């Protein structure tokens, strides 16, 4: 038998740094196509870090800091980006939560109030795990560990992309990326090449107990995010290899 | 390979992108605390034994520490056990067993810590970067609670609930941060044999093993949790560890002074 | 005249340790009945200690430590049971509160969501009072010293037994003990040998401003723990001897 | 342009340190009229320091303790102040709440209930700025950075005199006493001479981005705060030169 | 003037009552840190440039805490500029922006911490009062993160939304308040010019200036936060503040032992 | 000793019929800054008839029909005025009640929801008074019935006009047309003329018992109904003789 579900009513939806990173012209409209979700949705938003955890792992890299250094530096920025983002929500509600609190008290702040906001980075800090220079266990991967422990309605991961392509869109081999509309995490983890995920994401999928599917999509398409919450296919559809009991 | 180079890639790509790992692992490697030891001593196997094993051990911690810089991890042992029953029955996640534990590992700690306090060695936060108690002579030595921080995001094994990652990751994982020298498991075995020696007659001591031999021999989750193991491949700094019987008197103070005793992993 | 009541409208239950130590078989008609009292009270659950505080005191005993180290090494088991009661009850909005929380923030706590779940040991800590090498100052005292201190309308105290016997009705006199189902606090104080609750409970009582009565129940037999809170006898009440203004 | 208002629906009241001083003849009447309150508003209620402070700058003077170090002695006394205030509104689910509750999570308290109450000063501690040896930045200053940025409805001083008057009416010169119905920030800065609010007010006053009034009223008379909390004139109004966009 | 009536007076009148202000002006004056320097090294101009500068300043610091104690506080740099746009562009205020500029100088705090921790030298809070790290000669320095506290309550300038009091501010007001014999300012140019030497050709030196002379040339917000001066007007105990190139070797040494690097900005 | 107050907590706000009669154009902006004003107050909305209650007054007075005919025909104008404004306010839990409704259980409904829309016109039906061919009792005073009834805390009339003139400001004498920033009830009844509120509003105000004063503000510029809950001096106050207990 899996175990049961802490809090099943429960939406999760990441917000990619790099969104934040554009500022207002992203921003404002992602606010306000929040807004109008909060009624419908009882949701924990979980922010990325994006580039300024960049120039950390620079600067760290070039003092030499090992990876366990730099995961809460690179988290550091994801915090920031959520207290940006529930400061626009302040008006409707909407605060950010401490990592303690979104472990131990998410169920009374829901009670309170019709969303959070918090960080989506894990707290492995010093405990990180070797191997790669780059810390593994990132905004994607910390979002879904979340979701799958609470055994929430779902997870979207949302996105400066429209999902998931062969190649980076925004990248060097741009002119030979496919648009990817379904996936499996198992596909996606025996493929090389860079992904708009964590790859750990896909690790801790392979693991998962009670999400069988994350959506990334698009929120600089107004709308798109909506519709996702709804299981409205607008964008990649990760399934995860949970199939149901 | 230049700072340019690695800064050009860390704004374009997406850190998925192979390039920009490679680029990221030729990187300098500075170690923290290159000079300590990480020391973990066993809930289960020495602390829940009480004053006959934990006595003799604080001993050997307080003359031990006139050379050595030590990092003193606690596990956690049949408390921690107990909880992950209760809450296994309950259904309750793997992320929730892992808070439980930590509490256990947290007791621990303080138990130790104040047989030593009045030899100045605290239970601390931030253990390899408590820089002030491990530069003192009259110190040198700092408790800590062995359990990672993963608590609610801890990633589940394949099956069952039990976290995978408790206090030989959590002291061993810190170990490997600060780039320490060396990392010394204290349990209540010789070291690695054969086959469990608890319930074997003739299992067959073990001297010196790298993780694939260990692996070849069925012994991946024996003396140590298995995850270790493959956190022991992947490290950058702590490529071998060893395991000593921390009931026999002065066994932890010979492996400091470099004695072979007990059995020795290697990464490779 | 008497101190003010700070929260009148509230009521505290007390769980027992060794109730949770019997897992699912005991904690899940628990929580289902505590699922259904909600909406009828506004609830303060505070878990005991139970069988992992007395391996702890074993050890720490063996170890030489004073009761001032024993009292936080037990008080950790009973906060750790009340994570795992309110991380049963999550889905209803229900979590668990630090004493800070308790003592500084239980208004607005219990203003977001029915009930919340905190440790019953009070935070006398390496200021336990010496004299005994086992912590005097346990569950039911931290519990009573809260609930009299708010004002609170009652004080529950569920226990795997019926109340309180003439003697251990699980020890070697088992076979003279006699059910008692009422008493007062100063006959018990006066007795000598074993009772379900501590002796400091009998104390505090002695010195109570509000409560006037507290109820053992045993939490095993479903919905008596309901009948108390309407103030049904169905186990033993405990007069405290505060008498009305 | 002004930056956008992150709580525009909250009410901000200042209570004096020295109102409370007064005990329960003050706070009992006090508390009433915030009771009735509580449903017709959302309020941020924050205490100043009082007499209590006084005596810790005596000693802290005496002992010779900087500017820095006398900050966070005289903000202890504007906390404690909260908690006996918070204290007698329990029962209607208020609580105190904490610095980092107040800046952080204020959105998701006051969705949770009517009111909270904080310590008005604000947390300059240690960088306290130096010249005077008294800190000046103390309860009316903290408040009132707080109200505007959050660009609140309003803040409302709530003092043991009517008003600002051209002379101290509790001291030598009261004779000389004229009451002050409104009055310019810019006005009372160039004035020299003792002040029931803050000098640092006025200076934040000049920097302010939303709040355009402040109005100080007696709040040892029953029904003024009321008043004032829908606009009407029952003490001083002090304009602070924020005019609208 | 005596302490009673000082003490009528705190009892009697507003703390604003000028009668009062004077009296409390006539107070004896305790240095808490009377021996320690407070150096605050720049976020945009040392630490955010890496290894090449950080390294060469972790070795002077080491060395320099063998006759000195340090108070080292870090600035925030690049990425607190790039939180700063996107919350201005927001709309969001000053206060706002402070909290987020505090994580920035929180990191930077923590990569120089770690490249230190190994000689002891500890990241801190209450550093003025972290009065066990300073006391010793194995340690004699303590590492903070110099943003002041105000966060949510931080006063705006007259215009925009860019806190005011930000890294050089915080570092300035903490060497004030314990009292400290010297205020060092680390940056990347060897002290103040007539202008802006990165983007002008003929900027000239200025060895040693007064405020107010700094006022008079247009130069009141240049190589330090413009609060700073005023601040420094107001100021008790740190009347004068050295402003030294943190890029040249020794530099930090050398200011250290009094030599007169750098520009000296005295309050009057 | 004058009556109690019912719902001391409560705003009272009446749209002009002839606000509602511009379409999206005036309604718009104005469900806008209301959507904003509901979590700042507990609001009871009140609509007025506008120009199609004219029309069927010119239908039925051609028929000969007497005052208590016409005057329900035009209260279902300001009924169908209400739903609108309702409808456009119901994604934020506004809904229109009935009068029935509004008299009997408005406690209720303002408990679940932060406001309620209803009609102005008071149910004087077939029994309006005689003397006017025209009904008296319109929806400014309807409206101020129940505000004054319900002890609320105010009264806000919401117009196509900055306030009271001396003269019709669209009509025939509009050059001569001052703006009258303040007056009185008792002022206003002794002149004649034509007003922006019904002469019938100027009779109750005289036999009020708690609302001191009544402001009309111009609707069509977005900020004056806020301003004027906050009681600022926005457009026409106009003083009932109510003075205070
Ligand atoms: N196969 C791929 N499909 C889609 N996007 C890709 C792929 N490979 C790389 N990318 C890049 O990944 C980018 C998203 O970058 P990234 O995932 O690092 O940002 P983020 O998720 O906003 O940041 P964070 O992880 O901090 O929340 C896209 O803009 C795209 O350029
Ligand atoms: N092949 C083997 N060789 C040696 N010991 C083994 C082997 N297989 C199993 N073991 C058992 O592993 C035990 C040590 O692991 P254990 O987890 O008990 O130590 P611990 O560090 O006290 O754990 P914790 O700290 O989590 O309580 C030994 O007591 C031994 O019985
Ligand atoms: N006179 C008595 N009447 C009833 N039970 C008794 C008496 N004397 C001893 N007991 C024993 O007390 C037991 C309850 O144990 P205890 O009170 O320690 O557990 P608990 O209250 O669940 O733990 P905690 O105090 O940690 O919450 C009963 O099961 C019973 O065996
Ligand atoms: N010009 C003035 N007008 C009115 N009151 C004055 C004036 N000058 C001095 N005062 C005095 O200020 C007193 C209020 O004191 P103060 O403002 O220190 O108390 P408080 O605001 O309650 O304290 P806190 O600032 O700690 O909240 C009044 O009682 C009055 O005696
Ligand atoms: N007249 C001047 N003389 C010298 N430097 C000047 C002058 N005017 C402007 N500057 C600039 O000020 C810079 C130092 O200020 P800056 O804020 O960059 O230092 P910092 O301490 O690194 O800041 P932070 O810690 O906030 O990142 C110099 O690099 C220089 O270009
Ligand atoms: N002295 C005056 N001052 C201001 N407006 C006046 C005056 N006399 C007449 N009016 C007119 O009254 C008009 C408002 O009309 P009226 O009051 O009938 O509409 P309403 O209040 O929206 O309708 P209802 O009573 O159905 O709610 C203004 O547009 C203005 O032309
Ligand atoms: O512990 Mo809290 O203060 O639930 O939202
Ligand atoms: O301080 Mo809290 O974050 O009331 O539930
Ligand atoms: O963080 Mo909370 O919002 O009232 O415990
Ligand atoms: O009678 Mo009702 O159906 O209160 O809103
Ligand atoms: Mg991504
Ligand atoms: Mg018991
Ligand atoms: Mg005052
Ligand atoms: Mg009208
Ligand atoms: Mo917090
Ligand atoms: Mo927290
Ligand atoms: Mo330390
Ligand atoms: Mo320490
Ligand atoms: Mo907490
Ligand atoms: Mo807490
Ligand atoms: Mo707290
Ligand atoms: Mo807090
Ligand atoms: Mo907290
Ligand atoms: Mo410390
Ligand atoms: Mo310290
Ligand atoms: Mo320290
Ligand atoms: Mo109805
Ligand atoms: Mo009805």
């Amino acid at each position: 038998k899996r175990p049961i579900r802490l809090l099943p009513w429960l939406q999760v939806v990441k917000i990619g740094g790099r969104v934040m990173d554009r500022g207002a012209d992203a921003i404002l409209p992602l606010v306000e196509e929040l807004r109008k979700l909060l009624p419908e949705h009882r949701l924990l938003i979980l922010t990325g870090a994006g580039v300024r955890a960049r120039h950390v792992f620079s600067v760290g890299l070039d003092l030499g800091l090992p990876v366990g250094s730099l995961a809460p530096l690179a988290a550091s920025e994801a915090g920031q980006n959520g207290h940006i983002l529930a400061a626009m929500l302040a008006s409707e509600g909407v605060s950010y939560v401490e990592h303690p609190t979104v472990a131990d008290q998410l169920a009374i702040h829901l009670s309170a109030t019709r969303a959070v906001v918090g960080s989506a980075f894990p707290p492995y800090h010093h405990h990180e795990f070797p191997g790669s220079r780059i810390p593994p266990h990132r905004a994607d991967t910390g979002a879904f560990l979340l979701a799958d422990a609470f055994g929430a309605a779902g997870l979207t991961i949302v996105e400066n992309v429209d999902g998931i392509y062969t190649a980076d869109p925004n990248g060097p081999d741009r002119g030979q990326a496919r648009f990817l509309p379904e996936t499996s995490a198992t596909d996606l983890a025996k493929s090389e090449g860079p992904l708009p995920v964590d790859r750990a994401l896909l690790d801790v999928m392979a693991t998962a107990r009670h999400i069988e599917r994350v959506q990334v999509v698009n929120g600089l398409v107004p709308g798109r995010l909506t519709a996702a919450l709804r299981g409205e296919h607008v964008g990649t559809l990760i399934r995860t290899g949970v199939r149901p009991a | 390979n230049s700072t340019a180079e690695l800064e050009e890639l860390l704004m374009q790509r997406s850190l998925t992108d192979p390039q920009l790992q490679a680029a990221a692992a030729a990187a300098a490697d500075f170690r923290i605390l290159p000079d300590a030891t990480v020391i973990k001593i066993g809930g289960q196997s020495v602390i829940d034994r009480g004053r006959a094993a934990v006595y003799p051990l604080v001993d050997e911690i307080v003359a031990a520490r006139k050379n050595h810089k030590l990092l003193i991890g606690t596990g956690a042992g049949t408390r921690a056990r107990h909880l992950y029953s209760i809450a296994a029955g309950l259904g309750l996640p793997a992320g929730v067993l892992a808070q439980l534990g930590s509490s256990v590992a947290d007791q621990n700690a303080a138990m130790l810590g104040q047989l030593l306090a009045k030899h100045g060695i605290p239970v601390v936060g931030g253990a390899g970067l408590s820089a002030v108690p491990l530069s003192l002579a009259e110190v040198n030595a700092v408790v800590f609670s062995g359990m990672p921080p993963y608590k609610l995001w801890m990633r589940p094994a394949a099956e069952g609930v039990i976290p995978p990652y408790r206090t030989d990751a959590g002291c061993f994982l810190l170990a490997e941060q600060f780039g320490c020298k060396q990392m010394i498991f204290v349990k209540d075995e010789d070291g690695l044999y054969t086959a469990n020696p608890k319930t074997s007659k003739d299992a067959t001591f073990i001297p010196r093993i790298s993780v694939d031999e260990m692996k070849a021999k069925g012994l991946h989750d024996s003396i140590l949790e298995f995850p270790v193991l493959d956190l022991l491949q992947s490290a950058q700094h702590v490529r071998e560890v060893q395991v000593v019987n921390g009931l026999v008197p002065g066994n932890l103070t010979r492996a400091l002074a470099g004695e072979h005793v007990g059995t020795i992993i290697t990464a490779s």
